[PDB]
């Protein structure tokens, strides 16, 4: 473990080693995350989940699928996400005490869920790409959204309690447009991709003939009552190792109410910049404020 | 006609300066010599100097006083020239995709190799495209 901070005189990266060493030999530990308590979660390729604490020693929440492929902390609501090689969700409550559960999701619980439709979320085609989760500041009643690999998005309900979660359930689907539902456009669609606080989907699809990338941004404006959301075709080709944000999020408040008005905090927020590592460099792109869009 | 005008400063105080400021405005406009007056053609090199220019300042705003009346008379052509000037990219090729789409649609026996607003738009998008363009995808 180790410590970044910034000189505040030449304004450099000054690292220090903060001397804490944890024997994890056997772990071959795949994946860290943390709880913004300062709590790290990590897994190795042994199973589901450990935690460790600095104040060295290792401690297995889960006591002492097959591997989990990644991890994801819902800070608002300190809720642990497991999602494993199988496809199968584990959403722990964290608590002082230790983790609780584990609901859980799966195809099975998906398939129940459409109730409705159903077909790229077919047996065989179901994969899930990639699990992001909801800060209740944005929705209240939705903790994660699962994105698959047909580009298909999940949105999952919870409640939580003091010590007990509620099992997840889908609230709602979206389809990708290959104009409309039947769509393969996406397809398929890589772990890369990701979901950008208020809702902007950035898909990383890999065609069986090439890389291809897309944006999806909910227009807020039109939102201020019905839903749209305006995709597009991204000029990145290359293979995208891993997008994030540069920029806080534009999101206006810190309740559901005017959470995503991007109108009102558009002269205070500071303009997003979003990331796009690939193999070759790194991309940056830029949000476009209305005062943009009045422009053009 | 503007080394008279510029005269009107001589006389040094403020009054006197809006004078020659309206003065000069009121020249521009209504005389229309637009290239001559407020400047031309950028070759990226900003603008080549007008004659007024020379003297200077305030320049970027009779030039969109100028280019809206151009609108109310839908002078285009004067438009995407002042535009242009302004610097407002965006603006320029909007207008000029207006101009070109139609003359497209019609009926056929034109078109000569060399000048119009076909040319016209050649000359933008050269011109524009390859620099840092500004302008909407």
């Amino acid at each position: 473990i180790l410590g970044l901070s910034y000189a505040n005189l030449s304004g450099g990266m000054q690292l220090l080693p903060d001397p804490l060493s944890l024997p994890t030999d056997n772990t071959y530990l795949l994946t860290i995350t943390s709880t913004d308590n300062g709590r790290i979660f990590l897994a190795g390729k042994d199973g589901c989940l450990y935690e460790v604490a600095y104040q060295k020693i290792n401690h297995s929440k889960s006591s002492l699928d097959d591997p989990i492929l990644q991890i994801a902390i819902d800070n608002s609501r300190n809720i642990l996400y497991t999602r494993s090689e199988k496809g199968v969700i584990q959403v722990y409550d964290l608590g002082q005490d230790g983790q609780g559960m584990s609901a859980s999701v799966s195809q099975n619980a998906i398939v129940s869920a459409a109730g409705n439709i159903a077909r790229t979320i077919d047996r065989s085609v179901f994969k899930i790409v990639q699990i992001a989760v909801i800060e209740n500041s944005e929705s209240l009643d939705c903790q994660l959204l699962a994105v698959t690999h047909a580009g298909v998005r999940l949105y999952f309900s919870t409640c939580p309690f003091r010590a007990r979660p509620n099992t997840l359930t889908l609230v709602h689907v979206r389809l990708p447009p290959g104009f409309s539902a039947s769509s393969t456009v996406e397809k398929p669609s890589k772990v890369h991709r990701a979901l950008y606080s208020k809702g902007i989907l950035l898909m990383a699809a890999s065609e069986n003939d090439n890389d291809i990338l897309w944006c999806v941004n909910h227009d807020t404006f039109p939102f201020q009552k019905p839903m749209m959301e305006t995709q597009m075709t991204a000029g990145v080709d290359g293979h995208s190792w891993a997008l994030s944000a540069i920029d806080t999020p534009l999101n206006k408040d810190h309740i559901p109410i005017t959470d995503s008005p991007v109108v009102v905090q558009q002269h205070m927020l500071p303009p997003k910049k979003f990331v796009l590592l690939s193999a070759q460099g790194s991309l940056m792109f830029h949000k476009l404020r209305p005062v943009d869009q009045l422009r053009h | 006609a503007l080394q008279y005008f510029y005269f009107l400063r001589d006389e040094k105080d403020s009054q006197g300066e809006n004078m020659f400021l309206r003065c000069v405005s009121e020249l521009v406009i209504e005389s229309r010599e637009f290239d001559m007056i407020l400047g031309k053609l950028e070759n990226d090199g900003s603008r080549k100097p007008g004659v007024i220019d020379k003297f200077t300042s305030d320049t970027k705003p009779i030039i969109n006083k100028v280019a809206s009346v151009a609108e109310n008379k839908g002078l285009f052509e004067e438009a995407a020239k002042l535009y242009d000037l302004a610097k407002n990219a965006d603006k320029v090729l909007e207008l000029m995709n207006k101009l070109l789409s139609p003359v497209v649609p019609q009926i056929s026996a034109p078109q000569s190799n060399k000048e119009r607003l076909k040319n016209m738009a050649l000359s933008i998008a050269e011109r524009y495209r390859a620099q840092g363009i500004s302008a909407n995808k």
